[PDB]
């Protein structure tokens, strides 16, 4: 094995390859980088196994085929700490990966690659071209309930359900729900499949921008995706999760268009000495104001008055305020429209544009 | 607060919606049965969500929901199993029970298994604001005296005979353990093809998941039975026992002896048997060691009882194994007397 | 305990001493802590915190005092045991001790007492040692025992001892039945039994240890003619069976006493009930017998897994035993 | 606070320091010589001078003048041994200190070298107490520690701390101190201290300083502490606790008397000013050792109860050998036994009282 | 009690002193500030019972006798979530100290004034100022050379002694020290102003060009420092200061005369396949050159081969890289000189530019 690539060209893969393998995560030689000059090829792959990015790179510079492994950081930091561009020089050389710099030589530890186990191409059920923004128009502002961990299932990974020409997702908690559409229009055999969170990680960091379309393929078993050298794939858990169909306000009645904004501050304003059990912050809400009582057990209270775009019954209902921020700022949208119930049900929190897209969160009285 | 005992509490679970069903008591074959009968009841009550989550002595706590309206994403009732304290919930614990017994509880079905509280505890205001709402399940064991009954009734749970013959020898041998007695019915139904006690079959395999207490070697001791006691103990050796136990309970016998050779040589054997205790059973055995038993030798014998339990317990001295051979006959003193150096 | 005036003359060469520098900063009172040590303890640190201000004063003013007062006298220790333990571990220790590296850190010189320096760790004191030796600056440190048994000698090599005995049992008499109605005999008898020391003399009438010091009197003088000692088991079965094996010791060996003709008894609190004890029991089973009185209280005390009654009983039932001939009489040696 | 002497009487040169001339000359000897361990062992009992020995050597090895049998008084290295900060030496207390964590930090620094040193020279005492693996680490250096870095050893008790170590080091086993040699220093000393001795006193102390050095410095400090300045006699008699009467004979023979009250009404008001027993104890034990003895030979003793020679003598023979041995024998168990009683007072009754009750 | 501030005038007084702010075991009122608005300035003080930062806004707000104490922060975030510029009125009433500022109010707590603990500050003798300029580089460099679980002096601590119209300080870790000189200062009378780890801290904050220049009233009691809106003041621990001129190599004088920077890069590389606990890098200066070899014991090597102007044979002397580093970085000159004596040995290092900063390090083993 031997290539020699620039430091930066490497340095997408640098990351994306290398990243979730630092933690050596799973068996060394998964926590090592494939180094796999394979023709004019230089491929970088990061397998952890829950996840897996692959970072290609071109190299007609200097090669030869071969293949090595070596960990994640070892290698990764020695070519960043290289000054740019550098000519990393990197040549299995036995068992030492001898990593010439110019001036400065360094030998990591190298096995050759032989083994480093790589994941489920399958064709994929269903498979499209996301035109990336509306990755991350849902894909912020639907994580907010994504529990990271949950024991309801699956709910640490967000729910990639396909449905028509709308994806959407719905990331769950269990009070808290989020699910945003968009529609790609790529007509998507509907299922729903929940895929690794660190796969939706990971795969936010190969979302990558430049329109990178981001190809997508969902099967059930696997997933996989293309964006750019960053081939990642995931298993999947398919299945799913609930949807906001249901959390869905019992009064749509009542609404509150505000800005976001002047409403986050006052959330933001309204959360300081606010409840320490369950940042119940009961606001009555004034069919243009907007007055949330935020006691805490501390007995302190903040109290922020503002004006909203309130309609339907003013009524003290509680609210995790904590969640409340979490979408307003993640929700790209200026008004937020609530439609609120009284406080049985949770309010609804709708972008503006709302591709469908609801935010909910149930109530939490202090 | 209502006690129920076990096998009645559909009563209360059924009636209605009870906060804490309380399954104090002690027999695990009692508390199992107290526990699955209201989840059992509870899960198709509409509290599938069905959790378990002890309190420690810790001041624990964690879902104390009771109520927040958070729950819309997975709405529905929940239920709790608390797992006790040795004496039940402590401060904390009380304090956060007082708080549940304050509201619906909502989502939070009491299922509170464990022991008996403390009195401290049942008088501390959780456990006076559960009242009337709760269910205390006692779940405590048999006397030797009601064990057949129970025993008797417990055989028709696996329907076959059993033999009351049999029931009896399993009420002494097993007597008081009503877990391993079920399953000792259990594990020799299978064991056949018939599966059918009787008091012959039980014999010919015996469930070797199932206990042949002390009493069968200190029995055989009252007795007199010096050479059967003995016996009992070899097979108490290969059984691995802890020697603490064996001292513990004939100390038990032996102190009860004692007290009743005091006031017995004068008071008729075995009413005492039982106006105290001793096993139905045991109180001829019993009211005869007491003759045969004359407290002076009696004397020396826990003396070198004594000797035994300290050489275990302070000295960790593992020939408390070989100390008692002699104690056997020093305390017996033979089924007669026979009564000699101490060791 | 509470600060009792026998503790002010200690306090007072100490704090002069220490105050001359000649008082020796370390100091280390015999007496119970029981018999007032902590608060006398306490008391100095009022001062030698707050450096050691006035000839001597227990300081009732000083910013020190009453920062201490506050305690938020950072100077100001309390160095109590670990709580994690019960002893004053080398923890709790390693880091006062630290933070005496760093001066005085609000001023007056500081003191770090430990409550009942009986109370410390090894771990603590080995900790300690270097600092109870070597001085640090301002540093006043106040050590508690019951007795000065409580602390190890290497520690004691670098005590600068303030002895501090009991009071006089008169005095600790006048003391003990201020607080305590029951017959000077009770309190007495109690006080000797306490091997004299106030604080330690007190403790007995509350309870109903001395009632059943009283009791366990009573099942007793039944117990000796009857040769039913059995009698006795739970007089003394108690948390305060030690106690109580205490009571009864203490007459044991009023009647060897009698044995040696001795009017002189340690429980004063009845002459009868001992002389039959010389009476049913020569004495060389009276004294075989006073031996395991409290070996049992030690055992009562030691054995690990104890039954607390089995031990009460077996005694009885073999005292029982030596009032029956034949059965061999010891007298206490290998 | 207030200073100490013992510390302040530690050596500068071997004569500091009483006695252990096996270890004296063994040190002075191994100083001067090449024959310098990286391991010491100083095994003697606290500031005996476990801690004088290792401190001599200190000096010696960091002893800008080299390594030498004596310190070289003044060097720098030397002077500021036994004073705050030098480098090349570091010092520690492994009593405080029981982990092995503590052991294991302490083992990475010995690479830096001084800036200027020439011996980074490392001092524990009070080993016993760290942790079994604290002990084994050292083993590791013990055999081939890198270069200057030296372990000199100074235990009280070498026992807490496995056969390997001392395999592993010059164990210089300094013996106890002779009473005398203890009182002789002390008079020395305190003499030199402007208030006025105390013969009786320092005798007291002598006997009182228990074969250590450090302590019996203490001691002193403390007597002086409590007696306000001044060594006298009685301070420290008192403050000793020790009874300068023969209390001992007397109960001995009250014993004898078979007489029950005044052996034991003595006891008991000896007990509210918490008299010391031992003391008592000792000394009624000794007399029938010589009695006894006077009886093998009223001069072939090498007895000190002179005093009450006659008394002995007279006691020695009148009663016979075998008595005397008994009474020596059950009082001896009785001493044994004292302190399981649980007033002090009432152990000390007890052991009288198995002698009043053999008389 | 009613006392008005102004919000942004306080706004940064309220960080200042709230960085020295408890810290210790017990730290209740440590977290609450007290204010007086004498009406003019006001108390803003953050002590810690080892330094304080009491600021004052010059504000002419109003006040009425409220002397109080209320946490830090909340009244802190309160302000800045009010507007600035906002007249930061309270009522100090029932030890609720109340915020209103606008729609937004609070009802916050407060800890009586009466019990705050406080600390020296005594005028402080001497009077003598340094520009935060070099008093920056002077802290910089000097700072980083703590060390802690002092039972043997202040390592972490810092010494200040003018030794003469200088001012040279030091802190060591004892494995390594730094001594940077200022020449600037004055001869006035250096005292025990041991100032801990901390402190040095804020004050090199309160440098930085900004504030007025640094200026100290240098007592052994409790020195006064002037700089910001505060007023620093430390009691000082009094007790010396370990050496810091024997620690000079044995003979500085072979005159590594490299860039410290492109050495502090060298140096950041060669360490990862360097020995990976203590970071003890060796080194074997080429003359002229540089030449390093570095192995990780855990195989592996980093080689450089950098230049410095060293004449005098190689240095062979290997020290802990992790000290080194910082002071290179805390070491604003960039030319620096070496002063070793080669062998292994200490080796000094000053700026060659100045000196000001010079900073010794060790070796490792031997």
């Amino acid at each position: 094995m031997k290539f020699t690539v620039e430091r930066e060209h490497l340095l997408k893969p640098l990351q994306q390859v290398s990243g979730p393998l630092g933690g050596r995560p799973t068996l060394p030689i998964l926590g090592n980088l494939l180094l796999q000059v394979a023709d004019g090829t230089l491929s970088l792959t990061g397998t952890d196994l829950e996840m897996e990015m692959v970072a290609r790179v071109a190299l007609v510079q200097p090669h030869e085929p071969g293949a090595t492994t070596v960990p994640a950081r070892k290698f990764f930091d020695i070519c960043r700490g290289l000054p740019e561009g550098a000519e990393i020089a990197v040549q299995l050389e036995g068992e030492r990966m001898l990593v010439r710099s110019g001036r400065s030589r360094f030998s990591l530890s190298t096995l050759p690659a032989a083994d480093f186990p790589n994941l489920d191409d399958w064709q994929s059920e269903v498979e499209f071209t996301l035109p990336q923004a509306t990755m991350k128009r849902l894909i912020e502002a639907t994580q907010f309930s994504m529990a990271h961990q949950d024991v309801r299932y699956y709910l640490n990974g967000m729910l990639f359900e396909t449905e028509g020409e709308e994806l959407r997702t719905v990331a769950t908690d269990g009070h808290r729900l989020a699910v945003c559409s968009m529609p790609i229009g790529q007509s998507l055999p509907s299922h729903s499949v929940i895929v690794p969170r660190k796969g939706v990680i990971e795969l936010m960091r190969m979302l990558d921008g430049g329109d990178n379309p981001l190809r997508v393929q969902i099967g059930s078993n696997n997933i996989r995706a293309h964006v750019g050298d960053f081939i990642f794939t995931s298993k999947l858990v398919d299945g799913r999760f609930p949807d906001y169909r249901r959390v869905l306000p019992k009064n749509p009645d009542k609404h509150l268009e505000a800005g976001c904004d002047l409403l986050k501050q006052a959330f933001a304003r309204a959360a300081i000495l606010s409840n320490e059990k369950f940042r119940g912050v009961r606001l009555y809400v004034s069919e243009n104001q907007l007055k949330i009582t935020a006691n805490n057990p501390e007995q302190e209270e903040a109290e922020e008055i503002l004006d909203v775009t309130y309609s339907g019954a003013e009524m003290e209902i509680g609210f995790n305020v904590s969640y409340v921020l979490d979408v307003l700022n993640a929700l790209k949208c200026e008004n937020v429209r609530m439609m609120l119930t009284d406080s049985v049900s949770s309010v609804q929190i709708e972008d503006a544009a709302s591709q469908s897209a609801a935010y909910v969160v149930m109530p939490m009285r202090l | 607060m209502i006690r129920l005992y076990p096998e009645q509490l559909r009563a209360q679970l059924n009636e209605g919606l009870r906060a804490a069903y309380l399954l104090l008591g002690n027999d695990p074959l009692l508390l199992q049965e107290s526990q699955d009968a209201v989840r059992q009841v509870a899960a198709a009550q509409g509290f599938e969500e069905h959790h378990t989550f002890s309190i420690d002595p810790n001041t624990d706590w964690n879902a104390i929901f009771s109520l927040c309206q958070a729950m819309s994403l997975f709405a529905s009732r929940q239920t709790l199993l608390l797992l006790l304290p040795e004496n039940g919930p402590n401060a904390a614990i009380n304090e956060q029970l007082l708080t549940l017994t304050g509201l619906l509880h909502d989502d939070l079905l009491l299922i509170v298994r464990g022991n008996k509280l403390s009195k401290a505890q049942e008088n501390a205001a959780w456990f006076t604001a559960l009242a009337n709402r709760s269910v205390q399940v006692t779940c405590q064991t048999p006397e030797q005296a009601q064990l057949p009954r129970w025993v008797a009734a417990r055989a028709k749970q696996l329907n076959l005979e059993l033999d009351d013959a049999a029931n009896q020898v399993l009420c002494y041998c097993y007597e008081g353990n009503l877990l391993a007695l079920a399953q000792a019915l259990e594990r020799l139904s299978l064991l056949w093809p018939d599966g059918k006690l009787t008091l012959p079959r039980v014999e010919q395999a015996v469930n070797d998941a199932a206990h042949f207490t002390p009493f069968h070697w200190v029995d055989a001791l009252l007795m007199g039975k010096s050479k059967r006691a003995l016996h009992i103990l070899q097979q108490l050796r290969l059984e691995g026992s802890e020697p603490v136990i064996l001292l513990r309970t004939l100390q038990r016998e032996l102190l009860l002896l004692v007290n009743l050779k005091r006031q017995s040589a004068h008071t008729p054997l075995r009413a005492l048997f039982d106006k105290h205790r001793v096993w139905q059973n045991r109180r001829g055995m019993m009211g005869e060691a007491l003759n045969r038993l004359s407290q002076t030798q009696l004397r020396q014998a826990v003396q070198l009882l004594t000797r035994t339990e300290l050489t275990l317990k302070q000295d960790y001295g593992q020939s408390v194994w070989a100390e008692l051979e002699g104690l056997s006959l020093l305390l017996c003193h033979k089924p007669l007397a026979d009564v000699f150096i101490d060791g | 305990m509470r600060w009792y005036p026998w503790l002010r003359p200690d306090f007072e060469k100490l704090v002069a001493s220490y105050q001359a520098g000649r008082g020796h900063h370390a100091l280390l009172i015999q007496a119970l802590p029981g018999m007032g040590d902590d608060a006398l303890i306490y008391a100095l640190s009022r001062y030698l915190l707050c450096q050691q201000p006035q000839g001597h004063k227990s300081c009732g003013h000083c910013r020190g005092c009453q920062l201490m007062q506050a305690g938020t006298h950072p100077d100001y220790y309390t160095l109590a045991p670990e709580k994690g333990k019960n002893t004053l571990g080398v923890d709790a220790v390693r880091e006062v001790t630290e933070k005496l590296n760093e001066h005085a850190r609000l001023g007056g010189a500081k003191v770090v007492w430990v409550t009942d320096a009986a109370l410390l760790t090894d771990a603590a004191a080995n900790a300690l040692l270097k600092t109870l030796e070597e001085p640090p600056a301002e540093t006043w440190f106040f050590l508690a025992t019951r007795e000065p048994e409580r602390l190890l000698a290497t520690l004691r090599s670098r005590c600068r001892l303030h002895y501090l005995a009991p009071p006089p049992e008169q005095y600790a008499v006048t003391w003990l039945s201020r607080e305590v109605t029951m017959s000077q005999d009770a309190l007495l008898a109690a006080l000797r039994l306490s091997a004299g020391s106030p604080g330690a003399a007190l403790a007995l009438f509350q309870g109903d240890n001395w009632q059943a010091r009283e009791t366990l009197c009573q099942a007793l003088a039944y117990s000796v003619p009857s040769g039913d000692w059995y009698s006795l088991l739970a007089a003394l079965n108690h948390e305060q069976a030690p106690a109580r094996l205490h009571w009864l010791a203490t007459l044991l060996m009023d009647a060897l006493k009698r044995h040696h003709g001795a009017a002189q008894v340690t429980n004063v609190d009845v002459p009868g009930l001992v002389a039959e004890l010389a009476n049913h029991l020569s004495p060389s089973r009276l004294q075989a017998i006073l031996g395991d009185v409290c070996h049992i209280r030690e055992q009562l005390m030691s054995v690990t897994g104890i039954n607390r009654e089995l031990l009460i009983t077996d005694l009885l039932l073999r005292i029982e035993h030596y009032l029956q001939p034949g059965v061999v009489l010891p007298v206490p040696h290998l | 606070s207030y200073q100490v002497l013992a510390r302040k009487w530690r050596p500068q040169t071997f004569a500091d320091v009483v006695g252990q001339e096996h270890v004296l000359t063994a040190l002075a000897n191994g100083l001067s010589l090449g024959r310098i361990h990286h391991a010491y062992l100083f095994s003697g009992t606290r500031g005996v001078g476990k801690t004088s020995i290792a401190r001599l050597l200190a000096k010696g090895l960091n002893c800008e003048t080299g390594i030498t049998a004596t310190p070289c008084g003044v060097c720098d290295n030397c002077r500021e041994i036994e004073q705050g900060r030098f480098v090349d030496l570091i010092e520690i207390d492994a009593a405080s200190r029981t982990k092995v964590e503590d052991t294991r930090d302490l083992l990475d620094n010995v690479q830096y070298a001084p800036a200027r040193g020439r011996f980074k020279v490392y001092l524990i005492d009070e080993v016993h107490m760290l942790s079994r693996h604290s002990f084994n680490a050292l083993l590791k250096t013990l055999e081939e520690p890198p270069e200057h870095v030296k372990f000199l050893l100074a235990t009280t008790d070498p026992q807490k701390l496995p056969v390997t170590i001392l395999s592993r080091c010059l164990q210089f086993h300094l013996k106890a101190l002779d009473v005398e040699q203890i009182r002789h220093q002390l008079e020395h000393i305190l003499n030199e201290e402007h208030i006025a001795h105390e013969p009786r006193a320092l005798q007291l102390l002598a006997r009182a300083a228990e074969g250590s050095l450090r302590d019996a410095l203490s001691l002193t400090d403390q007597a002086i502490a409590s007696g306000d300045g001044q060594v006298s006699t009685q301070a420290v008699s008192a403050m000793l606790g020790t009874l300068d009467d023969d209390q001992a004979l007397s109960l001995v023979e009250a014993m004898v008397e078979a007489n029950g009250e005044r052996v034991m009404a003595l006891i008991n008001e000896a007990a509210a000013r918490g008299i010391e027993w031992e003391a008592l104890l000792v000394e009624m034990l000794g007399l029938l050792h010589r009695i006894a003895m006077v009886q093998l030979s009223p001069a072939a003793l090498g007895n000190d109860m002179a005093a009450i020679e006659l008394r002995m003598r007279e006691l020695a023979r009148t009663i016979p050998p075998t008595d005397i041995q008994l009474y020596y024998q059950t009082l001896l168990i009785g001493r044994k036994e004292l302190p399981y009683a649980p007033d002090r007072r009432m152990g000390v009754e007890m052991t009288l009282l198995r002698a009043l009750a053999f008389h």
